[PDB]
RNA sequence: AGAGUGUAGCUUAAAAGCACCCAACUUACACUUAGGAGAUUCAAUUGACGCUCUGA
């Protein structure tokens, strides 16, 4: 009740979000949203490294927006991902990009690019 | 008209600002766990409870 | 004759019982216990309690659910308790080791279904 | 106290022959490539080389074989490059295709008048130039070569205070990208080192403590 | 660690039957690929 | 555009009548369900030395930008900012047969 | 050389509870199910075997 001791010991609406540029202020350096574009000649290999950079992006506290996939191409058929990626620090950065890096399996090319 | 409360106050010390970078409820379950380890611990307020209520045989297991 | 608390009808477990069969599986111990309504523990199964620990290869999998269905059955055998009224949430139910559980339940002696207060 | 400034950068090279599988591995592969037979759905080969035979023998009671031949042929045309241009050489420390499937590290040995050191590639740099520049002059003053190299940020990787006038020593982390490396027979002492014989070369604490933020793998 | 995506599996149910085809476009660097028609060898003129 | 080639082509309807013998023997499947067990075992491994070379990792940038600070008052600001060379940045994953 | 010390990743847990991984549904994540590995550093509260910091 409004009068009693305990009021509000059950409102859940202010822990509760209902609802791109860089955030470079002066000191906590951020970046934005991100898309990764995991290209491969299959299907398979670039699925399992977008579920393996999936795994390591929420188990480092990553924002991750879509996993979507944009059609192939006519060429052999080109396959690729998209993981969106936000949340980090600039030795986070450099970290997770070597992560990245090093966890190549087979002739996978990356992409840290931009939104639009 | 408002005033302060007896005891601590339940769900106030996570209230952070950032609750996306604290580590979420992903389940069913462990909610109702967590729900069950504070429903049997008492409270300041009224609740239901107020009104109803050697080292050789380690070895040796291990062997075993 | 004796009342079961009837309501507590939106949340969840229902209160309208005498004994209650309550099984968290945990990392590495899966644990049933029987309880009255004053959530009083009167029957207690654990993988933690070495005479059936040392019996068993993993103490969570089919069977250890099996083997711990079994001893639960047994043990409201020689504690009196005969009937019982179980809620399981349903993505729980379709497992197998707790139908398992269920099976060893009838099986044992103890009916998963309290018979009704007479009014 | 009159500080001295050194920095440094630890060069990486990128795999790019891939590790080599465990035969266990090699063991589960097979299971997965039985369970993708086993799991896959009357593809055209097999009815280009199953159904075409029966229809041949019912043909006979009243091609896949030559083309699978060819393939064997063509494999057997093609030499695969040998992943292995490391056991040979044994000792060819001073060119970049030492090793194949490890990341490789730059490391010169430098003369002091007081100390005589197997260090880390290093420079002396002023605060007027940044340090990410620094790295960059002493890619492009110390190797006297032609790699286009990476970075990554302007965050240092290892920092070791030895003193005697106090001295640090920043470590960076940079990436080969490409590079002309002419005349690799060079007057310095460069040797490219996956991770053990750090170990062999570098013994003090402040450069035996440099393959923890190294990306062992 | 150039190994922990390669060991995959086709997580698809209506799939065919893949093949590894050494691959190379031009540069004379063979790369497994699953693939129809199961080729040894590959190259791109 | 939101077209995707995730739908399934239409030949892979027909004729499923190719494999329907799926039958192994006891240790076959036993030998099984040890490689699961053991591949576990590895790929907890796997990660769990990856984890301790990541905490190594962070710790040591993380001690190398704190004595960065206190041994450089104006060069911590400019340790955190960022490169704009990162935007089109390109790696090529591994061969196997060299040039 | 001295100090702080010490249960698998974490415990004002006493051989546990949350963590972690593979297999299945998911483009993918997540849930769930099936499985798995785990430890009180060695000797009689004390000493010494392992780590961190402070010295040369």
């Amino acid at each position: 009740y409004k009068t009693k001791p305990t009021h509000g010991i059950g409102k859940y609406k202010h822990l509760i979000k209902a609802e791109v540029r860089a955030i470079n202020l002066g000191t906590d350096y951020e970046y934005g949203v991100l898309n990764i574009h995991l290209t491969a000649y299959d299907m398979t290999l670039a699925e399992s490294y977008a579920q393996y950079v999936h795994n390591l992006c929420n188990s480092l506290s990553i924002k991750v927006e879509e996993s979507y996939a944009m059609p192939t191409k006519t060429i052999l058929t080109t396959h690729e991902r998209v993981v969106q990626i936000s949340g980090l620090s600039a030795t986070f950065a450099e970290i997770f990009l070597e992560i990245i890096q090093s966890s190549l399996p087979e002739g996978v090319r990356l992409s840290v690019k931009e939104h639009t | 008209r408002r005033t302060p409360p007896l005891g601590p106050m339940p769900n106030s010390d996570i209230d952070l600002s950032n609750l996306e970078r604290l580590e979420k409820y992903r389940s069913f379950d462990r909610y109702r766990r967590r729900a069950e380890q504070e429903a049997q611990a008492p409270h300041w307020w009224r609740t239901y409870r107020e009104y109803f209520g050697r080292t050789q045989q380690l070895l040796e297991r291990k062997q075993a | 004759v004796a009342r079961k608390e009837r309501g507590w009808r939106t949340v969840f477990p229902s209160r309208e019982f005498w004994h209650r069969l309550r099984v968290i599986r945990t990392q590495h111990h899966v644990e049933a216990l029987v309880e009255h309504q004053n959530g009083k523990v009167v029957v207690s199964a654990s993988t933690r309690e070495w005479a059936i620990k040392k019996h068993l290869y993993s103490t969570r999998n089919v069977v250890a659910c099996e083997s711990i269905g079994r001893v639960l059955a047994q043990r409201c055998l020689e504690a009196g308790i005969n009937f019982m009224v179980y809620q399981p949430t349903p993505w729980e139910a379709a497992s197998d080791s707790m139908k398992r559980l269920q099976s060893a339940m009838t099986e044992g002696g103890v009916v998963l279904r309290e018979p009704q207060r007479i009014y | 106290s009159p500080w001295r400034l050194l920095g440094a950068l630890c060069l990486q090279r990128p795999p790019v022959v891939s590790k080599p599988l465990t035969p266990l591995q090699e063991e589960m592969a097979s299971l997965l490539q039985q369970i993708e037979i086993e799991r896959s759905l009357y593809s055209d080969h097999e009815l280009r080389a199953l159904d075409e035979n029966q229809r041949l023998a019912k043909k006979k009671a009243d091609l896949a074989q030559d083309l699978e031949d060819m393939w064997e042929q063509k494999f057997l045309q093609f030499k695969l490059g040998a992943r292995i241009t490391e056991a040979d050489e044994k000792n060819d420390r001073t060119s970049l295709n030492r090793k194949l499937d490890r990341n490789l590290v730059l490391l010169v040995r430098e003369k002091f008048g007081d100390q005589d050191v197997w260090i880390l590639p290093q420079a002396e740099w002023q605060p007027g130039e940044t340090l990410r520049g620094t790295a960059e002059r002493t890619l492009a003053t110390l190797s006297e070569n032609n790699m286009e190299a990476k970075f990554l940020g302007n965050a240092p990787c290892g920092h070791y205070t030895f003193k005697f006038l106090g001295a640090k020593v920043f470590f960076f982390k940079a990436l080969l990208l490409t590079g002309d490396f002419s005349q690799a027979g060079n007057k310095g002492h460069h040797v490219w080192v996956t991770k053990d014989e750090l170990g062999d070369y570098l013994k003090p604490k402040y450069l035996a403590q440099v393959r923890r933020f190294v990306s062992d793998l | 660690d150039s190994s922990r995506a390669s060991l995959t599996r086709v997580h698809r149910q209506a799939y065919a039957r893949l093949y590894p085809v050494l691959l190379v476009k031009q540069d004379g660097s063979t790369i497994h690929i699953r693939y129809r028609e199961p080729r040894r060898m590959l190259a791109m003129p | 555009i939101p077209i995707e080639d995730f739908i399934t082509p239409l030949k892979f309807l027909d004729k499923a009548r190719e494999r329907p013998q799926v039958e192994l023997t006891f240790e076959e499947t036993e030998r099984r369900a040890l490689l699961l067990k053991k591949w576990s075992l590895y790929k907890q491994q796997e990660r769990k030395m990856e984890r301790d070379t990541i905490r190594a990792m962070l710790e040591a940038q993380q001690e190398a930008l704190e004595e960065l600070q206190l041994e450089s008052p104006k060069l911590h600001a400019e340790a955190i900012k960022r490169d704009p060379n990162l935007f089109p940045f390109e790696k090529e994953g591994p061969h196997y047969t060299p040039p």
